[PDB]
């Protein structure tokens, strides 16, 4: 992590060098006129610059950092104050960073969900599936379209009670304009 | 100004109109599901890790946190709405082949019938890729001229090579996040949804024929008493010609001549409505990241530039702009954003009525689902959504007949109805009695 | 209210002043003799005055 | 702890919250220009009282 | 459901699906007292950005400058602020309009399911509704849905109608209703349920 300062544009961060070539200008800028790439006059070769420290997305659990969904590879996030086993695992998207170990867990309780991707207590993400059902119909209440053959009907029956919630106020403003833009 | 079937027929013992032939007439809609999430970092945007900005955002911290709360709190009802809503039911899974819908010619081509050649465009061809119609729909949004969705953030922090537009926005605290549905899951969630019409029978691997299924889904509108062979012609070759023209007005291959029908007018809300839905996402945030480089009222539109020419008793002043400059940048952007959420929180629950009252059970709500009386639906994935095929009735010709409403013997007894919607008449000498919906004496 | 800020709360050395003794001495900013090798940025001379 | 002094909770809720590091103090500088042939000069601002 | 609230019931450990109902609200719940503390303190934080102008309160700009030239200075801050009211007035007319989308919906919940055992599948709750019942929340209602849910099923072979002698035809008139023979006994059951 440097700090440089390149054709007048400046700022920190990790510079590279790659084997890549370009016919062009001598930099190369993004959408927010930041520096991505510059390109060397005496010689050919193009170097690529990144950012020093990249965002991540580390995940809490019960005043603990579980785990961070990061996309480098060691960011800290685990290390010291004063003064170990950090793991580290590779999904298809992203890097993942957690000390424990691919073993036998086999157990964890409370779960932190995200859309394939859920992350248990032990560190353990867990590949979030789509939820298989036996058929997709609750075979009571429904159309039964289907005479004359081998029919299946219900017999017993269960409840099962799933709460949901609706908002239907809010707390409302009133608002003088005259004394707001000036206070009298 | 009626589909006169399935409404209330508040009319007796006159000279009353009865339906006696019919024909289908599919009419599809799209419904907008989903929302790409967009995770946004509101200490990088600010200012791209830059030591000296971090001891000034101390004071909107307040600003700060609400930022990144309305979007997390926005993503996180989707996730657990949509992980509860999508199941797929692997039995019927291996039934939205349309190789399984051909190869029951026992007897009669049984698991299709003579609705093959429409349902032909609808199922896949294996288990587990896209189907005809679809195929035409994601020829429509790459050569609308976008199209990347498999984002690795690995290479974003690699230096390999000069930065994708991708990975540039990554660096300024701007995370696109996967889909929280991808395209397989709703390749899978559609097909689920059409072999539970092809299947019935939990425990038996056997199908039930199409032809049986529309077959009863008739006699919940009336009690069908004689069937014939050829009133399954005439709804199956409107059925065909229904979804041909669809096919025509997608991706301009069919087998026709010219024809100008108005489902054509079906089609085109739908594809002006899917045009704009891909259409958004990667334009609100290349308006925000391109507002790095508005120096509101300052020096220059890096901050890391203003430190190197001034002090820091004096370069706050300069760099406070520059924050409250970007922080109005971010709630022009959330609130945009939570607009959307909330609009399509009120079409996924539009989606959850279609699903369950229309796919699966042939709701009688009249003109919901459709327009008329509802057969059935068959559903296909898209971009963000479902895309429906309600399939109505519609009737063709009618009954002129004298009717009454219960007899009176001898001005003695009387004698009245017990369904209201039944009504007796004679009928070529002969008294008979029929629902007012359809001419099922 | 909660609020952020940068406070002068690192104590670094506690020196514990009696109330009876000698209510009198020198404290150097950098590298006093009551506390070995550190320099502070503040003395918080906390009392009840 | 940055996580929590960034919420203003002492306690949070279990989930995704986005962090990052303070970078580092004293980085390697780096000055990429155009070549030139040197040209170097040497004014110095002198007050006399 | 009582466990997953505030943490006090009388079991062991149960890990249901019933959270994820639960977790859907107590994420919903948790937003929505979240809104109206924050917006207005953003609205009166705009009280202290001197929109270009040389301080951020009024009386201070007439005590320095004259009438014809201070004018100036306090249009910047009325244009400043006037912007600023019109940026919390779309964010609150957007949760209006909400809102009533969701009031809309309670009536609907409230009139079909909560008093009268609605009929339509999928809505209040997930299958066939037995009944609800209501509990007050912050600014809204609490519902609780009660779904049926078959466990069991009867594999039997069906007929639907008679034809007696190849000469008289009979057709059910309920068409939900199913023939069959149960144990060598012929009986008639609604598809829904099995009673014969
Ligand atoms: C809305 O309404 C619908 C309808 O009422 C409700 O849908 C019902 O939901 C329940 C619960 O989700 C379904 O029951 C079953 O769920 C099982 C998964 O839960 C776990 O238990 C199983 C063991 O039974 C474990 O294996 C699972 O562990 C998981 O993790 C491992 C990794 O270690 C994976 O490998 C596994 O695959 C799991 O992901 C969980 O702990 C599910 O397994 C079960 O499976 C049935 O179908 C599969 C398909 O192959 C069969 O192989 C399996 O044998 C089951 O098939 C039937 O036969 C057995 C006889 O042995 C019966 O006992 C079963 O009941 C079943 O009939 C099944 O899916 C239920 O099926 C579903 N539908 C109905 C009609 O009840 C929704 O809950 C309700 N809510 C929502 C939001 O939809
Ligand atoms: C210059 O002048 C100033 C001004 O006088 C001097 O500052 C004063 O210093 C006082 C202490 O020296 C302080 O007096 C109290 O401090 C108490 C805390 O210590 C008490 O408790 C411990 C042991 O506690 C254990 O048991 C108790 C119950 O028995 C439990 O509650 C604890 O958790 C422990 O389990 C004892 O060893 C001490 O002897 C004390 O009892 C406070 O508790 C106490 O009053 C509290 O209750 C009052 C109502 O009765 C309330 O008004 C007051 O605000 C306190 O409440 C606070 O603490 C409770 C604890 O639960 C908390 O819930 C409340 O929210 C709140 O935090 C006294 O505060 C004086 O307050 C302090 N200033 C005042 C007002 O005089 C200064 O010393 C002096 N400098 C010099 C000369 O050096
Ligand atoms: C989009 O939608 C339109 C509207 O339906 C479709 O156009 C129809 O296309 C079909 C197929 O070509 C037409 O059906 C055929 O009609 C023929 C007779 O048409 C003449 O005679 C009738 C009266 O009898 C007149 O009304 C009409 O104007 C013509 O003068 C028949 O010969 C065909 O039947 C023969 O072949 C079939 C097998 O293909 C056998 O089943 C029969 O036994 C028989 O030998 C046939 O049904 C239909 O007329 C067209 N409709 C209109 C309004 O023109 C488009 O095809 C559709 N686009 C698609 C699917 O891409
Ligand atoms: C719908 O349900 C019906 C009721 O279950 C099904 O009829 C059953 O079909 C199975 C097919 O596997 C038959 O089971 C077979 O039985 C034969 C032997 O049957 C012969 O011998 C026995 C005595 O041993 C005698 O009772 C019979 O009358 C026959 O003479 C075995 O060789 C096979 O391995 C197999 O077990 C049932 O016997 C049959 N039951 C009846 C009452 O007919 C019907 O097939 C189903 N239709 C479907 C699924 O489409
Ligand atoms: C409801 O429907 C009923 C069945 O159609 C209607 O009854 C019909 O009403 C029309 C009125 O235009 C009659 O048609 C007229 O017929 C007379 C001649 O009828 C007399 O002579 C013929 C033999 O030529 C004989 O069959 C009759 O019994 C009469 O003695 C013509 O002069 C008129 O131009 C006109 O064509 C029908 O005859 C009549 N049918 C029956 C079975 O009563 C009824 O009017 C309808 N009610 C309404 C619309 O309110
Ligand atoms: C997450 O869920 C996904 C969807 O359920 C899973 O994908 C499934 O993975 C299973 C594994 O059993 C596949 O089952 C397959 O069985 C076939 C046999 O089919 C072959 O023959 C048929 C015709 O008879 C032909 O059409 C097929 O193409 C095959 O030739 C095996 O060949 C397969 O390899 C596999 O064993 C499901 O089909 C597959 N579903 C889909 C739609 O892809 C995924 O595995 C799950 N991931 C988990 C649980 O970690
Ligand atoms: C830019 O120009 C400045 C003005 O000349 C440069 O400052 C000069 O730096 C050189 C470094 O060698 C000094 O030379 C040294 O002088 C000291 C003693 O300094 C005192 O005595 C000298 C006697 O000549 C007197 O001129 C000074 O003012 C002091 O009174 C010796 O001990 C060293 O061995 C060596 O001779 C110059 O003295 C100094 N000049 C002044 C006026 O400061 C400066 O280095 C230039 N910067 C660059 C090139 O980057
Ligand atoms: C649906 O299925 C039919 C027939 O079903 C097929 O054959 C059965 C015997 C079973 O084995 C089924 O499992 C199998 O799918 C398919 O019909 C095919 O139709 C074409 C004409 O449309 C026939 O092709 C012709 O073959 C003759 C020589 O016999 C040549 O002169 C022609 O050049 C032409 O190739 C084809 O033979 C026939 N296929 C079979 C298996 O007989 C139909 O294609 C299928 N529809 C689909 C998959 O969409
Ligand atoms: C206030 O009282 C303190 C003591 O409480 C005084 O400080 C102490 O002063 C005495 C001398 O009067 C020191 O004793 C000598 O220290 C030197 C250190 O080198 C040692 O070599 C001698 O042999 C002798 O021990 C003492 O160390 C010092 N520190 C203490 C004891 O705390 C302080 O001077 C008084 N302030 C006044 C009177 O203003
Ligand atoms: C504060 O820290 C400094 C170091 O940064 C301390 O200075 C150190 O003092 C010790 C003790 O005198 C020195 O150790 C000595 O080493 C010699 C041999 O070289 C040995 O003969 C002595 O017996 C003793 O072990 C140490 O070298 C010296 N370090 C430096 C770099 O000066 C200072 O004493 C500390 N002050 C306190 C105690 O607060
Ligand atoms: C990603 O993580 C791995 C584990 O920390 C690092 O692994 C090696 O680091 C050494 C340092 O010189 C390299 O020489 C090896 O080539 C690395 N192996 C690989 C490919 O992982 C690795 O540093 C981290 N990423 C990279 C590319 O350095
Ligand atoms: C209206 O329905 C009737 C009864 O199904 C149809 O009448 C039949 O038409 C076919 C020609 O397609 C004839 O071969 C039959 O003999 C007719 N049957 C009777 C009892 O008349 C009639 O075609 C239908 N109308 C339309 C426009 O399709
Ligand atoms: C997980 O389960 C194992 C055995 O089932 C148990 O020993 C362990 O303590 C559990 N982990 C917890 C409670 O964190
Ligand atoms: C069928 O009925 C006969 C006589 O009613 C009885 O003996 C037999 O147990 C029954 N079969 C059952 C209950 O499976």
């Amino acid at each position: 992590c440097t700090d440089y300062n390149i054709y007048g544009f400046q700022g920190t961060g990790i510079i590279r060098s790659t084997t890549s070539r370009l016919v062009a200008g001598l930099y190369y800028t993004s959408a927010s006129g930041d520096l991505l790439g510059f390109k060397i006059s005496t010689t050919g070769e193009i170097f690529t610059v990144v950012p020093c420290d990249l965002t991540a997305q580390a995940a809490v659990i019960n005043d603990e950092i579980v785990g961070a969904i990061t996309a480098t590879n060691q960011t800290d996030l685990f290390e010291f104050v004063n003064h170990s086993t950090v793991n580290t695992y590779t999904m298809p998207q992203f890097y993942y960073i957690t000390k424990w170990n691919n073993g036998t867990s086999s157990n964890c309780t409370s779960v932190i969900t995200y859309s394939s991707f859920a992350i248990c207590n032990t560190g353990e993400i867990k590949y979030v599936n789509v939820t298989h059902v036996e058929i997709v119909d609750d075979s009571v209440g429904v159309i039964k379209p289907v005479s004359t053959g081998n029919i299946t009907i219900p017999k017993n029956f269960t409840v099962a009670v799933q709460a949901e919630y609706v908002q239907i106020q809010v707390k409302p403003v009133a608002v003088d304009c005259a004394k707001y833009v000036c206070n009298g | 100004v009626d589909d006169s079937v399935g409404v209330i027929k508040p009319v007796s013992t006159g000279n009353i109109t009865i339906p006696k032939n019919f024909t289908v007439a599919v009419q599809a809609e799209y419904v907008q599901i989903q929302v790409k999430p967009v995770a946004v970092d509101c200490a990088k945007y600010v200012c791209n890790g830059n030591r000296h900005c971090l001891n000034l955002l101390t004071q909107y911290t307040s600003a700060c946190q609400t930022i990144e709360n309305s979007l997390n709190l926005g993503a996180r009802l989707e996730s657990l709405m949509l992980n509860d809503m999508i199941t797929v039911s692997d039995r019927s899974l291996e039934f939205a082949t349309v190789d399984k819908f051909n190869t029951t010619a026992l007897g009669g081509e049984k698991l299709g019938g003579l609705y093959f050649d429409g349902l032909s465009s609808l199922l896949p061809p294996r288990v587990g890729m896209r189907s005809a119609v679809e195929d035409l729909l994601f020829n429509k949004v790459v050569t609308s001229g976008l199209g990347t969705v498999d984002d690795d953030y690995k290479k974003c922090s690699a230096g390999t090579d000069v930065a994708d537009l991708v990975c540039a926005q990554y660096y300024n605290g701007i995370m696109v996040l996967p889909g929280v549905v991808d395209y397989n899951k709703m390749a899978m969630y559609t097909a689920s949804l059409i072999g539970g019409m092809a299947l019935g029978s939990i425990t038996s691997a056997v199908a039930v024929p199409f032809s049986m299924q529309v077959q009863a889904r008739l006699n919940y509108v009336a009690l069908q008493t004689d069937v014939l062979q050829e009133n399954q012609k005439i709804l199956a070759n409107a059925f065909n010609n229904a979804i041909g023209n669809i096919t025509l007005a997608l991706g301009k291959v069919s087998n026709a001549i010219t024809t100008v029908s108005d489902g054509f007018n079906s089609m085109a809300s739908a594809l002006t409505k899917i045009q704009s839905v891909v259409n958004q996402q990667g334009e609100a945030l290349s308006h925000l990241i391109s507002q790095l480089q508005k120096n509101f009222q300052a020096i220059s539109s890096s901050i890391a530039e203003i430190y190197n020419r001034l002090e820091k008793v004096e370069a706050d002043a300069q760099v406070d702009r520059l924050i409250t400059g970007r922080l109005a940048a971010l709630n022009a952007y959330v609130a945009q954003t939570l607009t959307q959420y909330a609009e399509v929180k009120a079409s996924r629950q539009l989606a959850m009525e279609k699903v369950n009252e229309c796919v699966k059970s042939q709701s009688d709500r009249y003109g919901f689902c459709g327009n008329g009386t509802h057969l059935f639906s068959l559903v296909n994935s898209a971009p963000d959504g479902l895309l429906f095929f309600h399939t109505v009735l519609l009737p063709t010709e009618w009954e002129e007949v004298t009717a009454w409403s219960g007899i009176c013997v001898n001005d003695t007894y009387a004698y009245l109805l017990k369904d209201f919607d039944h009504s007796i008449f004679s009928y070529n000498g002969t008294y008979m009695v029929t629902p007012r919906n359809m001419f099922q004496p | 209210g909660r609020v952020l800020s940068s406070q002068p709360v690192f104590v670094q050395c506690l020196r514990p002043v009696p109330t009876w003794s000698n209510n009198t001495a020198v404290v150097h900013f950098k590298n006093d003799v009551f506390c070995p090798n550190v320099t502070a940025d503040v003395l918080r001379f906390n009392l009840n005055f | 702890n940055r996580i929590k002094c960034q919420q203003l909770k002492h306690e949070l809720p279990d989930g995704f919250y986005s962090a990052s590091m303070l970078v580092k103090k004293d980085l390697p500088k780096t000055f990429v220009t155009m070549p030139q042939f040197y040209n170097w000069m040497n004014v110095t601002l002198h007050v006399v009282l």
